[PDB]
């Protein structure tokens, strides 16, 4: 709360002073390594006491951005280039759910247009590449087409499908077993059983793929690349 | 006005303050100390009146910041020379107090001008929407303009207060009337800048680069002096009384 | 898309001080000065606002009488500025302040003469 | 008062005379919208000599880009009436 | 050097220790809530399933790009900031002189729903616009995919064909030569003028030139970055009047001058 | 043939540099502007006072100037580029004026947005297009090259079409949206001290290698 | 192990001398 925020602010003053002192000490020794422009990107970023809570069996790509109060469950996966920003409200991701590359899952930045809705992503959900989820609920075992946009208030009922490139307008409800698509999103047809099987099997295949990518990313950083970057001329 | 505009702005800032201190020291030690008397003071009386009137009108006509400041300085030397005209101990003391306060205020104003010269300020209209783009700078500059206009309890009132004190002391009501009218005119053309920075909604804005540490520190100190001098004015009063006495003893 | 920027484009010809004719482009509803600064015929840095209170005739242009009837008559302030910024303190009948001329569709093809730049950067 | 342009009414007659005075031009086909090549029986060499005569008349140089656009009378007129160096 | 050198070095050690201890104390006062910034773990090129990307010598890969798995990129191509080329379940092939612009996703499929699953093929001299998404489709040579456009599995963009910016090209759709398609769903719009064909070629060549300056900048070392930062500050403004008084002519150092092929003229 | 380089850097410990100068073209960021750590600014890019650029956005000014205005925001994963010239014949710099909200995942290339406009999420503004002041675009809009959004109007669609004229109150609410987003960005600006402490990690990585 | 820049070291000595001298100046007045 307020007292925690005051201690966080005063803490930053002590840290600023200490880091300045370290830079002084390095300057007296004739070192300029602190001037190097290194990336300050954090895979998990806190905004005061709103931090992400990520399950140990969840793959998160290092270049992904998870900011604020974000919950990722077991067996879930946040792929390369994704951004999840729950600060004004919360963002929760169920288990076994894949958020594909360059997807954006965020909440409204301001309450000017009313109260800010949280974003709820259910279980065994597939979110396609470069999809935009904005304060919407996406129930279990649903399919969000790649390049699609879901606006605040939207509900995608279980076994719902949003077609690739679709624009689901604000407060639209997508019923179960329906395929909606286009701009604005409109009912196209019903979901077949083969496609339901594909939904579940695709969520399972991506959990196995996430595991493989997590092992290759956790491999220790190669020293030879470091020495090559260091000794360049 | 022509030299103040045409010179490089730091030259304008320097010429606005130091030569006046030194030439007024000369004027005191030559005239107040020598002894021709009435004519010498009538010279300065008539020139003070002309300076107040002409400075007020010409400043009211200006659209560029540097010219406005030049004409304001002309008007203020008129106000200061009213003190030399009366030829008393309080006249010399008030002349010295007026010089000191005008110098600090001018240093404030030229610190702001040099800060805005990094984005090439030239016209009064260039300051449009400065209260949005840099609100604390617009407040500091508004304080300087109200101090220039003599609005109490800012330091600028002190000098204005004397003008009327001598006018009713040396028995001069035409001087008092000139002071009232020219003070009103000055107030108008100073608050026009506050209107430009706060009340206007221009279509095109100029975004200004932030100032360096030297000017921010000098501005902070001079602004604190301008707002808070009338709370503790004893040292300046005592020291100027000392100087006025030491002219003869 | 039923609404193009070409709907607002105004075609125009400006003659530079060395007498060379150029075809310039501008938007209706914007001043002639904006169209002139697009190509650098007039330095934008010398006249950043479109206000008569920030003008020392750095935007001044000369226009023939045929296009001068298609414009509102010069205001007292405009003539004051032009006359005082003249080196001879003489008001030129074909002079207009480019910041006070708003381009409209009836000014299509208007030809404008751009004189030598006056000095504008005060030390 | 000052001016930068020669009145158009003053320009048309000046271009009208120099073509009439120019040889191979009977002063009867010299309508103010005449083409030196088609309506005046002038070859390309004669047409070049006409723009030259107007340059000297108005005391200013005319660039090659615009020397060619002056193929008719009305065209020569407009150019000079809007050119400020014409005096 | 010397005794004074050693004494100052030792005192600097003490000051550093004090500074880091103060930083630790300040972290404790914050409640340990702030997540510490760490060394970068993003890998520009990565192996997966014993598949390594095959990238030519003269290829710009932005350090922020992700090239993963079985990816082949040919001579003169360029992968820009934020691009993700994930060849983990199938092959991705990029021809020569092809630009994949910022924030673009290129992915493959192991088994499409119906029909023969195919890898992702992008031909020579192809322009792919910003934030496009290419999924299991074929783009032939001298084609143009607009920015924000989306190609689904089985799509074939033919030679000298265009996909308009922001389009959604449905599965198995074939954009024939000479046409531009667009909209959601993508459909025929009009024929491609020859001027637009020239535009496509020029776009590919311009991006080849742009890739050079970006690649040169992104591969500089810390020391060269510092040298050029000092030089840039040195030559940011000028006093040619005082220079003429001194009788000297300050010249822009060559490391701050861009090649003429990227200049607007 | 694809002949690789044995010296190609596969892992860079520094990561992607946020500021990419190009010759003398140095991106210029105001001291009170928020730029997310993984944003890339390259070349002729100016980010003015009170503005904000959020995670994953790319602003590449290698072919023309890019300007983000006073209290304007360029939200997550937007791409702003520019060209040498526009089909309209006007100057082709990308100008995002003051109090402008550019919705996340939007692509801008040589477009002008006049002050106090809202660009919907996932929108596309192409070369030479113009959005006049006090206008709003819906999410998913597509503005083709050289097109124009007239002032005081709400547009949307692919390609964008007129929807309705805005009321006064709706237009008064646009600068409030920009100001609120800047207020939010203040919280993110407050999380970063002037220097990072990565160089210490680099130092111990170097020491643990000799 | 050692700071090499001699001019930097002399400047450091001058700064320390100024600080200690100012402290002594206060302490003896
Ligand atoms: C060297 C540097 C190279 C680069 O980096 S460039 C790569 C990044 N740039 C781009 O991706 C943009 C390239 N240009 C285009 O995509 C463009 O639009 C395009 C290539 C379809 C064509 O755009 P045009 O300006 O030529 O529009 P048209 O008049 O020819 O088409 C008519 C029609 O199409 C529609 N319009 C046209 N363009 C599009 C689209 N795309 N979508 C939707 N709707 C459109 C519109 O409705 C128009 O009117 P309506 O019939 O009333 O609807
Ligand atoms: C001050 C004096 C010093 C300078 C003068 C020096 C001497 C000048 C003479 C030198 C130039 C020549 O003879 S150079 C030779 C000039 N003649 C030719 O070009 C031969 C081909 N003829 C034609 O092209 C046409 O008959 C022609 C009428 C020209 C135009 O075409 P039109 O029929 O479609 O008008
Ligand atoms: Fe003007
Ligand atoms: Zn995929």
């Amino acid at each position: 709360g307020t007292l925690g925020r005051a201690f966080y602010s005063v803490g930053f003053w002590i840290r600023e002073t200490g880091q300045a002192l370290d830079r002084l000490g390095c300057r007296l020794q004739g070192k300029n390594y602190f001037r190097e422009q290194l990336s300050r990107h954090r895979t998990l970023m806190n905004v005061f006491d709103k931090a992400p809570i990520v399950d140990k069996e969840a793959f998160v790509a290092p270049s992904a951005s998870v900011i604020g109060d974000v919950h990722i469950g077991r067996g879930s996966s946040i792929w390369y280039g994704c951004v999840l920003r729950g600060d004004v409200n919360t963002v929760s991701v169920g288990s076994g759910t894949n958020i594909q590359d360059n997807s954006l899952v965020h909440v409204a930045k301001s309450n000017l247009s009313g109260k800010v809705h949280p974003t709820i992503i259910g279980d065994n959900v597939t979110i396609g590449h470069s999809a935009v989820l904005h304060g919407c609920t996406v129930e279990d075992e649903t399919f969000i087409g790649m390049g699609a946009t879901l606006l605040d208030g939207v509900v995608v009922e279980k076994h719902g499908m949003v077609a690739a490139g679709a624009l689901v307008r604000q407060n639209t409800r997508i019923p179960s077993g329906e395929v909606w698509g286009g701009n604005p999103a409109r009912f196209l047809r019903k979901l077949t059983d083969e496609e339901i099987a594909f939904i579940s099997q695709s969520a399972t295949n991506y959990s196995n793929l996430a595991q493989a990518h997590a092992a290759e990313n956790a491999k220790p950083l190669n020293v030879i690349e470091f020495e090559k970057v260091l000794r360049k001329k | 006005p022509d030299i103040y505009e045409g010179s490089p702005t730091p030259v304008t800032a320097f010429l606005s303050i130091a030569p006046k201190i030194s030439i007024f020291a000369n004027i005191l030690r030559v005239f107040i100390y020598g002894s021709y008397g009435a004519t010498l003071q009538q010279i300065f009386f008539f020139c003070s009146i002309a300076s107040m009137i002409l400075g007020a009108l010409a400043a009211m006509a200006q659209t560029k910041v540097k010219r406005l400041l030049a004409y304001s300085s002309i008007g203020h030397v008129g106000y200061i020379c009213i003190g030399f005209s009366c030829g008393t101990i309080e006249g010399i003391q008030s002349l010295l107090i007026g010089i000191f306060i005008y110098a600090l205020m001018t240093m404030d104003a030229f610190a702001i001008v040099l800060a805005l010269r990094q984005t090439r300020v030239k016209y009064i209209a260039d300051l449009g929407a400065l209260a949005k783009t840099n609100p604390i700078l617009a407040i500091t500059f508004s304080i300087t303009m109200f101090s220039y206009a003599g609005i109490p309890p800012l330091a600028g009132f002190c000098s204005k207060f004397y003008l009327f004190f001598a006018a009713l002391g040396c028995g001069a009501y035409f001087l008092a009337l000139v002071g009232v009218v020219t003070s009103v005119i000055g107030c108008f053309y100073y608050i026009r800048l506050v209107k430009r920075m706060f009340f206007d909604t221009p279509r095109t804005w100029i975004l200004y680069e932030p100032m360096d540490r030297n000017k921010s520190l000098l501005l902070a100190m001079t602004s604190f002096f301008i707002t808070l001098f009338l709370l503790y004015p004893s040292p300046l009063f005592s020291v100027t009384h000392q100087m006025a006495l030491s002219l003869y003893l | 898309g039923s609404k193009k920027v070409s709907d607002r484009i105004v075609k125009l010809s400006a003659i530079d001080p060395d007498g060379y004719k150029q075809d310039i482009i501008g938007l209706s509803g914007q001043t002639l000065l904006r169209a002139l600064t697009h190509t650098g015929l007039i330095d934008p840095a010398s006249h950043r606002l479109d206000d008569i209170e920030a003008c020392s005739a750095e935007c001044e242009v000369q226009i023939a009488e045929e296009w001068l009837e298609k414009l509102p008559p010069r205001t007292y302030d405009e003539e004051y500025v032009l006359k005082r910024s003249s080196r001879s303190r003489i008001l030129n009948k074909h002079s207009r302040l480019g910041c006070q001329v708003v381009l409209t569709q009836e000014l299509q093809g208007m030809v404008v003469a751009v004189p030598e730049a006056k000095p504008w950067d005060i030390p | 008062v000052r001016g930068s342009f020669l009145d158009k009414s003053e320009v048309t007659d000046r271009v009208l005379s120099v073509v009439k005075n120019f040889q191979k031009v009977d002063p009867s086909k010299v309508t103010p919208k005449a083409n030196f090549q088609n309506d005046l029986g002038l070859d390309s060499l004669d047409s070049v000599e006409v723009v030259m005569a107007l340059e000297e008349e108005f005391g200013f140089e005319i660039p090659d880009n615009e020397a060619d656009k002056i193929q008719s009378i009305d065209l020569a007129v407009d150019f000079i009436a809007s050119h400020p160096q014409a005096k | 050097m010397g005794t004074l050198g050693r004494a100052i070095y030792t005192v600097g050690n003490w000051i550093r220790g004090t500074g880091q201890a103060l930083d630790r104390v300040g972290s404790l006062l914050q409640g340990s809530h702030r997540i510490e910034e760490h060394l970068s773990r993003h890998r520009t090129l990565m192996n997966v399933f014993d598949k390594s990307p095959l990238v030519d010598k003269d290829v710009f890969v932005a350090p922020s790009a992700s090239v993963i798995g079985d990816v082949q990129i040919g001579k003169g191509s360029s992968i820009w900031y934020g691009c993700v080329l994930r060849g983990d379940v199938n092959n991705i092939s990029v021809g020569s002189g092809t630009n994949i612009q910022d924030n673009t996703l290129v992915h493959v499929a192991k088994t499409n729903i119906s029909g023969k699953v195919l890898p992702t093929l992008i031909g020579d001299n192809v322009t792919v616009g910003h934030s496009a998404v290419i999924h299991g489709c074929t783009v032939e040579d001298d084609a143009f995919v607009g920015m924000g456009a989306t190609l689904l599995d089985g799509v074939v963009v033919e030679k000298h064909a265009m996909v308009a910016a922001g389009s959604l090209v449905k599965q198995n759709t074939r954009i024939p030569s000479g046409e531009v398609w667009g909209g959601n769903p993508a459909k025929f719009m009009r024929k491609l003028t020859d001027e637009e064909i020239v535009y496509i070629s020029q776009s590919a060549k311009n991006y080849i030139n742009l890739a050079q300056i970006h690649a040169s900048e992104n591969s500089k070392s810390f020391e060269q970055i510092e040298v050029e930062r000092a030089l840039r500050k040195k030559y940011a403004r000028k006093d040619e009047d005082y220079d003429s008084m001194l009788g000297i002519t300050r010249e822009t150092p060559p490391e701050l001058i861009l090649p003429d092929n990227v200049l607007p003229g | 043939q694809v002949t690789p380089s044995p010296d190609r850097v596969k892992w860079d410990y520094r990561g992607q540099r946020q500021i990419i100068p190009l010759g003398q073209w140095l991106p210029k960021v105001a001291v009170d502007a928020y730029v997310a750590p993984n944003v890339v600014l390259a070349g002729q890019v100016t980010v003015w006072d009170g503005s904000s650029v959020w995670n994953g956005a790319v602003l590449r000014g290698d072919l023309n100037k890019i300007t983000v205005g006073f209290c304007s925001n360029v939200q997550e994963r937007c791409v702003v580029h520019a060209a040498w010239s526009s089909p309209t014949g006007l100057p082709a710099q990308t100008l995002i004026d003051r109090y402008v909200t550019v919705g996340a995942y939007s692509l801008l290339r040589s477009c002008t947005i006049e002050p106090e406009c809202i660009i919907g999420q996932h929108s596309i503004l192409m070369e030479g297009s113009l959005v006049e002041t006090r206008s709003i675009l819906e999410a998913g809009s597509v503005l083709p090259p050289g097109r124009r959004i007239p002032s005081g109007e709400l547009w949307g669609g692919n390609p964008a079409r007129f929807i309705r004229t805005l009321t006064n109150e709706e237009t008064l609410e646009i600068p409030k949206l920009a100001v609120a987003i800047n207020h939010l960005s203040g919280d993110y600006f407050s999380e970063f001290l002037p220097y990072s402490t990565i160089y210490l990690e680099v130092e111990k990585f170097k020491k643990s290698l000799g | 192990k050692v700071s090499e820049d001699k001019n930097r070291n002399y400047a450091v000595v001058a700064g320390v001398v100024a600080i200690v001298g100012s402290i002594g100046w206060y302490l003896k007045a």
